[PDB]
């Protein structure tokens, strides 16, 4: 029962209601699936969910989804009891076995191996698993956390994602307000990022943002929800001088052509 | 280099080995053989311990040359694992 | 890397002998006393 | 026994067929019906069978690794690798007469199918370089969510795999097809969820809305359709709330 | 001694050819459809061969993968090899003087075929750290369901090796092609199942069942007959009430 | 010593092979599914001064590359001094077979053995150079296949000074009937048959209408199949076993 | 430490790049270097690391492109303890080098998509690449990138994730083309000639013919330093004993006669 709000920024839009729904769903230990904004914000959502989870509930096990071509991933998921599977020849617990009662922060990497997803379907079937060469199965308990970045029904119709994979998962869907849609805390989040950047660079004083910069930010597409904006703020701070005439000069990103 | 005087040395009793090899009594010969095996194991263990100590000292000096030459001020912060990494033995052998 | 079993060729529980050998190298002057004690028992070592 | 039942006439006929096939240890290929075939029903059938007294155990066919499939059939082999030196028997040998329920049958590899069907149809427990293989008559049953004849026409599955089935392929009716105990099943699921949601009882309910929700596609699984009731209960989070004007569409974005 | 389910004029000719086959260990090949069971007939002939009491190898080829002949076939009796210290037996070596039946040899690796080429050409090729191998006295046998005539044309196997692997290859006519004595086989299977299912007696098949069996495609041939027997065991009904017809279809809807 | 059908071109080739037999130069042979010169290679070894010398013929297809150097005089960590590939073949004929489908690592090892390289394994630091007469066969791959990049060009350069050409059985089959009769007699002795009932000349001519893809192997297989089909020696056979893999 | 700028580009573009590097040196963020074949990008990155506030502990410039497999690069990023068996080197050492240091890579376009995703996941968290049965260690490490291929081109190709490209690209260092630079090229050539005359211990420096210098300038010389050093060595091999100004270029081994 701790706050651990951390850098929870950009909630002036309906993201406040999303956070309220997340808080409502936090007590339940059922499957947790989300839809993060493409390019930014999924990590923040995962951190918010972990904060919603009790600090003493268990370790926050996070894995980036990967194909089954790496047998190490299979050993991490199913386990490794026999030799030549993982670690020593003994029962080296897998990543799923590493998480006992903790959050399983899944990643929607859309990995090519549907076999990996099929294996993970058994990972959450009744709360049990068997290691590689495991003489006896082991019933395990752990929390599950998931997110998304594309249209799941489109992949289901197209067959890119297994129908059973979607059916077993996604007890409820959590949608992230898009950066082109949130557009509410742009000033507030930008100010927070600017303050953090000024503190990091030991800037003597806040430089301030021109109204033209705000208009450009409003016109900006902002593909990344909370990271691209922060990166743009950092790039502008790099090209600007705090409490000086260079503060007007703002750089969107080094990727853009130099002025 | 290890101090030649300080290092103990053991030698197999050649007269005893010859007597045991040609021992008329089978039991006496077996006892002599067991004693010879134990003595050989002990001698090999002592020699290996001395060699391991010498190698560990050489490795330690390799990294502590700065403190050896400049003085205590130029002492590199070193740990047991640091010395264990340069050798094939474990930190337990280092201790 | 690639999954497989033994396809070409390539440890130990040290008993009381090697165990006491490891227990050795603790000191040098004291090691001489133990060495004399062992040499007293062993009749084929000088 | 412990598992809840559909309690339908078609469900009753399926249970009767399962009871008739219970004493038989022959292989079965009851259709998985794409999530509609309760694996707990197969577990209860194994319980009715003498394999319950034996070592009944199941596994997922697609769980095994490509390079360890021979090991998966025969456990850890003594001479396979330098480290492990023990003739550990296979999972089937770990059963050796129990009820082996094959899941993910349609997802098995072609080489895996060729090895497994050939071994199961005839063959004894032979490890890597074994002296003499050991015959272990283990009761078998398989599940297939898709149409095996469709795979045969596509040729993905072997004809020997088709013949691997020895019992009739028991098929469960679809949720849209069955739709018989939907009210009673929904009530039981709601009670279970309320116990899980720490709710004593729901003061509000509407049987007409429950029937309307039953009149749905119910894709994925019948249990998946029941999970919609739990999702709606969690979203409402209230007891004095009738089931009327309540629809569970987690995928759909609310306005 | 050797129980036979097939009693036909073509089956009689095949049995005579088996009698015309002696224990010369020639590269004969029994060819038949899925479920032909010609491997059992080959084992019976091997028992009737010169080695009346001799070894026999099932040797499911699909289980071999990334393993040379000296892994399971020839064996590794040499020590200090890849793995722990031991001596391993060899299936092909242990089978010397007995029978070496190849189970579904059509499904084999290209390198496996390359090794088997010399293994059959010489008979003394493989050795785990040995200079000169010893010729094996075993009898070479094989049986599958594929048609090698096209596989060789497709390059799936070495034409020279396959020709060397072929000496007195014999093709078993399909049971569907035979289309005879199906009623006798059905009655025998009914008796065997009534013994197995502890049934009082075979219910009996009317003219409708006989017509259905005659009109049955029976693509599995003897395998189809076994599947029909299993279905009739499932479709036993009442012994007093003769079964007017008995049909089976994996995808047939219940209604 | 070696029994085979005799042809004028085959006789000249055998004479040349016998002349080269006393020479211990490396040999690269190409076969046509017939005798394959393996019997010719053995006869050459017998005719050479290495008649009593080792005649190790390694069919290089079943080995594992993880022990490939182990095969070619390689030993490492209890028993040592294992006889190497060249060591076991030292002082005599060293024949290589199954070379068509060998791994590229085997090609590199052969390139090293071209100059005889050295075998500095943990078991022994031998300089190799056993000086035994090398010989290679089972060259199923065509010269174009070598030109297709399948094999190392140096190994082709490292090959023998000449190439042993083999003609098809269809090219010369005058003595094929005599060889078939001899094989029939041998099988009748093996099958404990009373005597050869004879062969129909019209049926023999009909069987002669074939390309003999397996050459002597095809002839032997056809003779065995026909004898098994006859199952009796009362009257001469008047039929041809066209193919065991033929519907009937 | 102190940045080393021996034979620094006389072109004002090089001076501006150095000024930007000095400005970014106190900062701690990833950097992208838009370089060319032998343009001198990695040496510039090393000089920046020398100027990057402290000496920044270990400095490793391992390139994933010059690796046998992407799995080897992943092991260098992080080695799971007990995974597989044996190794050509202590793989965790590469990860430990970044600890108390920065990350430098060359030809990052060749990195696998899975490897790129693992690196992107590591960078945001800072933890060790391979868990090895334990929680990965968040080592305080900086980063630097140097790829001739365009980042927007990679984004169009889609090999690198949008988050990977965005968070990875914090600073851009566009190396001026070697052919484009002329005054800096001449200054660097003179410095290299002096350094070679010193190192080769030749009693007298031959110098450079005007025709030879014009021919060298006429050469495209994409390798601002690599090709420059190769041509210097080619001329040095044709040692004229300080009397032959021909400066024959034998850098191309294929070229003969
Ligand atoms: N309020 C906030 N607090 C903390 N981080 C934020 C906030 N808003 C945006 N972010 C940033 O947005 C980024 C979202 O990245 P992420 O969702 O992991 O990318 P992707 O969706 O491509 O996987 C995070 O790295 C985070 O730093
Ligand atoms: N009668 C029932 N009562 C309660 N839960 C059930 C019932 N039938 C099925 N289930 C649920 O269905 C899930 C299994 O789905 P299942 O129908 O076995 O899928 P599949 O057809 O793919 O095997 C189990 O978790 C179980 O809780
Ligand atoms: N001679 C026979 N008489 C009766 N049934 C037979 C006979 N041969 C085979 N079968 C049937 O065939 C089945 C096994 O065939 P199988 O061995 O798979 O054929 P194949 O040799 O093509 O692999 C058995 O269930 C058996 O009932
Ligand atoms: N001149 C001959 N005399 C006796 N037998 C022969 C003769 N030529 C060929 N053969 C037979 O033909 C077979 C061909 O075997 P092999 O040399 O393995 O063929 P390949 O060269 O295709 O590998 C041999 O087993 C041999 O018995
Ligand atoms: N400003 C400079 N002063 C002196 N030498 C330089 C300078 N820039 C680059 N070099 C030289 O160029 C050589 C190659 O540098 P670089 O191309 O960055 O390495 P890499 O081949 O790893 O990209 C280095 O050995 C360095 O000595
Ligand atoms: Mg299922
Ligand atoms: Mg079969
Ligand atoms: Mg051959
Ligand atoms: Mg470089
Ligand atoms: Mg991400």
């Amino acid at each position: 029962m701790a706050e651990y709000k951390d850098n929870l920024l950009g909630e002036a839009n309906s993201f406040l209601e999303v956070l309220e729904q997340v808080s409502h769903l936090a007590p339940l230990d059922k499957p947790v699936l989300i839809i993060g904004e493409r390019g930014t914000g999924k990590e923040l959502i995962a951190s918010r969910l972990h904060y919603l989870s009790s600090r003493w509930q268990g370790p926050f096990i996070s894995l980036n989804c990967a194909a089954l071509n790496e047998n190490l991933l299979d050993s991490e998921l199913f386990g490794h009891e026999a030799g030549a599977f993982t670690g020593a020849q003994k029962r080296h617990p897998g990543r799923f076995e590493r998480a006992d009662g903790g959050t399983l922060f899944l990643d929607e990497l859309a990995t090519a191996p549907m076999m990996v997803q099929e294996k993970l379907l058994r990972v959450i079937e009744y709360g049990e698993l068997e290691r590689v060469g495991g003489s006896q199965p082991l019933q395990v308990n752990v929390r599950l956390v998931c997110a998304t970045n594309a249209d799941l029904p489109a992949m289901v119709n197209e067959g890119t994602f297994r129908a059973d994979l979607l059916d077993r998962l996604a007890f409820d869907v959590v949608q992230l307000p898009p950066l082109r849609e949130r557009e509410s805390d742009i000033m507030l989040m930008a100010e927070y990022f600017a303050i953090q950047m000024c503190r990091e660079i030991k800037l003597p004083l806040f430089p301030g943002f021109t109204e033209r910069a705000r208009e450009t930010l409003l016109n900006y597409r902002w593909p990344g929800n909370i990271r691209e904006l922060k990166n743009v703020v950092e790039r502008s701070v790099y090209r600007h001088g705090t409490s000086d005439y260079p503060l007007d000069d703002i750089i969107i990103d080094p990727f853009k052509r130099r002025p | 280099e290890l101090n030649a005087d300080s290092i103990p040395r053991l030698k197999i009793n050649q007269q005893y080995a010859a007597m045991g090899n040609s021992a008329r009594n089978d039991a006496d010969g077996q006892f002599i053989r067991s004693n010879l095996q134990e003595a050989r194991w002990l001698i090999k263990s002592l020699e290996s311990r001395n060699d391991t100590l010498l190698r560990v000292s050489r490795c330690i000096v390799e990294q502590q040359q700065a403190f050896f030459e400049q003085g205590e001020e130029y002492m590199k912060p070193m740990v047991l694992a640091d010395i264990a990494q340069a050798v094939e033995m474990h930190e337990s052998t280092i201790s | 890397m690639k999954q497989g079993l033994q396809l070409r060729l390539s440890l130990a529980m040290t008993p009381q002998l090697q165990q006491a050998i490891r227990l050795l190298q603790l000191s040098t002057l004291e090691l001489q006393q133990e060495l004399q004690q062992a040499l007293e028992s062993n009749p084929l070592l000088e």
